RNA sequence: AAUGCCGGUAUGAGUAGCGAAAGAGGGGUGAGAAUCCCCUCCACCGAAUGCCUAAGGUUUCCUGAGGAAGGCUCGUCCGC
RNA sequence: CUCAACGAGAGACUCGGUGAAAUUAUAGUACCUGUGAAGAUGCAGGUUACCCGCGACAGGACGGAAAGACCCCGUGGAGC
RNA sequence: GCACCUCGAUGUCGGCUCAUCGCAUCCUGGGGCUGUAGUCGGUCCCAAGGGUUGGGCUGUUCGCCCAUUAAAGCGGUACGCGAGCUGGGUUCAGAACGUCGUGAGACAGUUCGGUCCCUAUCCGUCGCGGGCGCAGGAAAUUUGAGAGGAGCUGUCCUUAGUACGAGAGGACCGGGAUGGACGCACCGCUGGUGUACCAGUUGUUCUGCCAAGGGCAUCGCUGGGUAGCUAUGUGCGGACGGGAUAAGUGCUGAAAGCAUCUAAGCAUGAAGCCCCCCUCAAGAUGAGAUUUCCCAUUCCGCAAGGAAGUAAGAUCCCUGAAAGAUGAUCAGGUUGAUAGGUCUGAGGUGGAAGUGUGGCGACACAUGGAGCUGACAGAUACUAAUCGAUCGAGGACUUAAC
């Protein structure tokens, strides 16, 4: 798979932090509404990190409005403008999928600081 | 038209002058070299023969030396026809690359699919499944061969089978990007056939 | 892809641990051809296990290597000999640490034997 | 499930044409033959290229 | 992936609080719709208090689902709940009110009086 | 009746 | 020419089956060993798949040879 | 199920050993339309088809297995 | 209705699965007449190419209702299909209700419960092989006689709120997007699975013990997961078009000085037809065609012809999968990366053991994105693809030029 590593080295998104799959942070989202492109942050944990090299892609959930909302991007596209990490979490493993039905308070003793 | 013919290596994803995520095809594809051309006062048709992915001296026949001898090329792995280019374009022994496709044009891609072995009629023809339960001793058979009254099955009855192994067109994809330092092309969609199989790309019949 | 050589998931790791073992021990064994070809990669890989001679190769060769005496008026299990004669033997050699070499078909049952050995 | 009608003699042989079997791979052992079956130990000598290994 | 028989909780100030989709409105045809697809339903319960009653049908729009939706930049938006939207039969709500979060998937529909009285539009 | 109930 | 009786031999056909559930290796005997003996691991039952004691069978128990037929394969082994 | 997709084991597949049964007038045993005891592998006219196997499905051979159990007859029988 | 065939057995309803055929056409396509102003309609033609739904009730077909749709069409095929499937109802043996019968019992009146066997011989169908032929033996590339597949359509915007219409209402034709169902491929994403991957954890047993591990308990259970296979995921298709046409619309025209779609001659005209789209195709015994190798030995048979060795080439045997039940196909066999091992990586899991520190301890921290890793890559002959053997042609005769 080195020759698609060399197809793909060009157009990998270098200046993004690294993030382990148990932390929050915040994704500057560019989106197109029409004609102005508003910036919209979305903060909140991730959750996974699935590998690939051109083909990552990590998901972001957060709890607005009381509706738990799943965003997955892939990592290098030119969709996302800024990540910053909020701050470091301490987990035990890669996939975080049981977070999602521990509402509220026995998410937050699990994802404690770092 | 036009044409070239290659061995294809694997999926990736590549995004272009947007956000939008496109799903690309990677296919090794030259160069090729133009071994023979039909001719219409001869053959009866007008084709021209390209090889490619040349080998050792020791899996090639004598003959397979002496057909490329014309052409003063090595014995290539992979022989096949187009028809019809415009004649003639290309003369014998020209090395054929992926120059002649641009990166916004529309090809036919064609090639040997996947073999799955032999299988049953609920994969290979798309059959419904019979119950699992209230008593049904019937799932994954292919149903009843039809009427009494012929006394015979009627010929085009869809059994159990080998599934793959032949040849299969996916029409008008587009190329992504080319890449003439490396030989590759970049096609938009799903190609049919396995890793490093040989792969056919023609222009589309426009329009 | 593996084989599943006709046996159970546990079986298959039970049988393979003693042809592994037994080979380590004997040095010499004969089996069918396919169990053979299936034993190779694994006898190959314990030994490379007991090239490294730290604690931890050989704590990962006790999970697999079965508790049978190796030399007799010696008191030397099979996981002491990799780590003392089989490891000192094949230090400059790179892989391939056994040959198959196969023999007719057998009596009861057809089945084609092979000679393994550790070279 | 039920045969019809009996097998005649002739179909039977028919049928049999594929059931025989091939001769085996079977060449000159260069220590003592003789013969020796392609990629096998000789039973007789023991030997493979060339050495007595048993 | 909102299916015949699917129950949604109703996601609007009409009153309605669980109902049952009838039919998804799309073709002769399809049994799923995901986001933006009309379905006929009926109401299951309803608050003591609203203009919609219990066992009505109704025409309602899907505005959330867990099932993953597509965008063209290979992102993609899930939510923890499947909820819909009760319509005049065109595409204007019952409610003055909606709450919870809202995909941009109803902007590509003419959908605008949806998503401007949604609280938060991803 | 043509029962098939053949034992 | 009785869906006749008896005996012999075909077709199906080298086809179905070979009857719950762990074996592996090294030595020995032998013309012949995946199936017999020994050893070392591994595995199973363990309110039994352990011990004995009726009914019942009756020599099937032990030793030394043997392998024809019977072990739904083999057999140097056996309740033969 | 919509709507099915994988994974494990046993059989099925291949090889070595052993090895039946139901059935069976002989058989070099295509299809369509007719004809015929009125529903044809064997008849007529036409259309197709090199020889021999292996793995599958079961539309036909009014398939096999039981001298239909239903209905009727017997100057039959049996039980009430 | 009759009783021609079957009582030394032709399994009978309704559903499931798989379909195929005919239009007396439900929609879509093309038209005539309309008391057709336009949309929507009515009737009658040509047209089977394609498609003709999800439920509630009842064993039910049918039927009623709910919600859609372009429409939810009629029938035949043993009221298609039980050696393909189910027995809910009919249709056994038990037991009740109502009625009739003194009674045993009976009821196309009702209800509860009630054994559905078959290892495919032949023809048929779906796939895969071995021979021989195709006047020499081979390796490739192919034309196409023929055959199969596909063929469906909704909504929105313009033209245009235009034509038409007092208004309400509202186009034909022509362009551009976006869908439904179906089909073909492939996973780069989203997921599923992944019994020789990683981690946590319970009970018992074992490695003499702690520590660390092994066995069994559904893979013991739980949380993830590489490759492969997958849809519910992704990409693509039914596009633009030619020729002869059906119903219709006609042109020029006489029989019959007119008239006339026709008797001669020319058109136009449909999702029908034959192609263009895809696939199999010279066993197409009518066995085709192009390119390139190997050559014309020996011995008998005076002729025909027959044996032995061989060239080009292929096979036996072996390493394997992009293939696969087995054959077959494909990549390869020591002037070589075919598989395994080794090394370095990708991905997965999540911070190994040991040591040290803090705590009475359960435990946490540092060494340290550590340790481990099945099929995924790239290098590397370390191991196995050894030596070998077998098959494989000397090219018939006429006719025109050479």
């Amino acid at each position: 798979q080195k020759l698609i590593e060399d197809i793909t080295k060009e157009q990998l998104r270098t200046d993004l932090p690294a993030f382990r799959p148990g932390d929050t942070l915040r994704v500057h989202v560019k989106v197109v509404e029409g004609n102005r492109e508003r910036i919209q942050i979305f903060e909140g944990v991730v959750i996974k990190r699935r590998g690939g090299g051109i083909s990552e892609t990590f998901t972001v959930r957060k709890i607005s409005y009381g509706v738990g909302v799943e965003r997955t991007f892939p990592v290098h596209t030119p969709k996302i403008a800024k990540i910053e990490v909020v701050r470091y979490g301490k987990v035990r493993r890669a996939k975080l999928y049981y977070l999602r039905e521990l509402r509220g308070k026995a998410a937050r003793i699990k994802e404690i600081r770092r | 038209t036009k044409g070239i013919l290659g061995r294809k290596i694997g999926m990736t994803q590549v995004f272009a002058e947007n956000g939008d995520l496109i799903p690309v095809t990677v296919i090794e594809a030259a160069p090729n070299v133009v071994l023979q051309k039909k001719t219409a006062e001869n053959d009866g048709y007008e084709a021209i023969q390209l090889g490619f992915d040349d080998k050792r001296e020791k899996l090639s026949n004598k003959p397979e030396k002496g057909h490329v001898a014309k052409a003063e090329t090595a014995p290539k792995r992979f022989v096949k026809e187009l028809r019809g280019v415009e004649m003639d374009a290309y003369e014998v022994g020209q090395e054929v690359k992926v120059e002649i496709f641009s990166a916004g044009e529309i090809v036919d891609v064609t090639g040997v699919s996947k073999g799955k072995g032999f299988q049953g009629a609920i994969k290979r023809h798309g059959q419904s499944r019979g119950p699992m339960s209230h008593g049904s001793r019937y799932h994954r058979r292919p149903g009843s061969m039809g009427p009494v009254d012929p006394n015979r099955v009627f010929k085009g009855k869809l059994l159990p089978g080998r599934m793959g192994g032949e040849q299969i067109t996916v029409q008008n994809l587009e190329i992504v990007k080319v890449d003439a330092e490396r030989n590759l092309l970049l096609i938009k969609g799903n190609v049919p056939g396995a890793k490093k199989s040989l792969i056919t790309v023609k222009s589309a019949v426009k329009s | 892809s593996y084989r599943k050589l006709g046996r159970t998931s546990a079986q298959r790791k039970a049988m393979l641990r003693d042809l592994t073992t037994d080979l380590i021990i004997n040095e010499r064994i004969e089996t069918t051809e396919t169990r053979a070809k299936e034993l190779r990669s694994v006898v190959e890989k314990m030994i490379t296990l007991g090239k490294r001679g730290d604690l931890h190769a050989r704590r990962q060769a006790a999970a697999y290597i079965r508790n049978e005496v190796a030399n007799e008026e010696n008191n030397q299990d099979a996981l002491q000999k990799l780590f003392s004669d089989i490891a000192t033997r094949y230090e400059e050699r790179q892989g391939g640490y056994t040959r198959i070499m196969k023999l007719g078909p057998r009596r009861g049952d057809g089945a084609p034997m092979a000679i393994i050995e550790l070279v | 499930a039920v045969p019809f009608r009996r097998t005649s003699k002739m179909k039977k042989r028919l049928r049999r044409t594929h059931f025989k079997l091939n001769v085996p791979g079977m060449t000159e052992c260069p220590s003592c033959g003789e013969m020796k079956l392609s990629h096998r130990v000789c039973k007789a000598c023991g030997s493979y290229n060339g050495k007595d290994i048993n | 992936m909102i299916q015949q028989e699917t129950r949604l909780k109703v996601a609007d100030n009409s009153g309605a609080r669980e109902v049952l989709t009838i039919k998804v409105l799309g073709g002769s045809g399809r049994k799923t719709a995901n986001i933006g697809d009309v379905i006929v339903c009926t109401v299951k319960q309803a608050t003591p208090g609203g203009v919609v009653k219990k066992g009505e049908v109704v025409k309602a729009v899907i505005v959330r689902t867990k099932s993953g939706a597509r965008r063209s930049d290979g992102s993609y938006i899930s939510f923890d709940e499947n909820a819909c939207v009760i319509i005049r039969d065109d595409k204007s709500p019952r409610g003055t009110r909606i709450f919870g979060p809202v995909a941009r998937e109803l902007r590509e529909n003419n959908f605008m009086k949806i998503v401007s009285l949604a609280p938060e539009v991803i | 009746a043509a029962a098939a109930a053949a034992a």
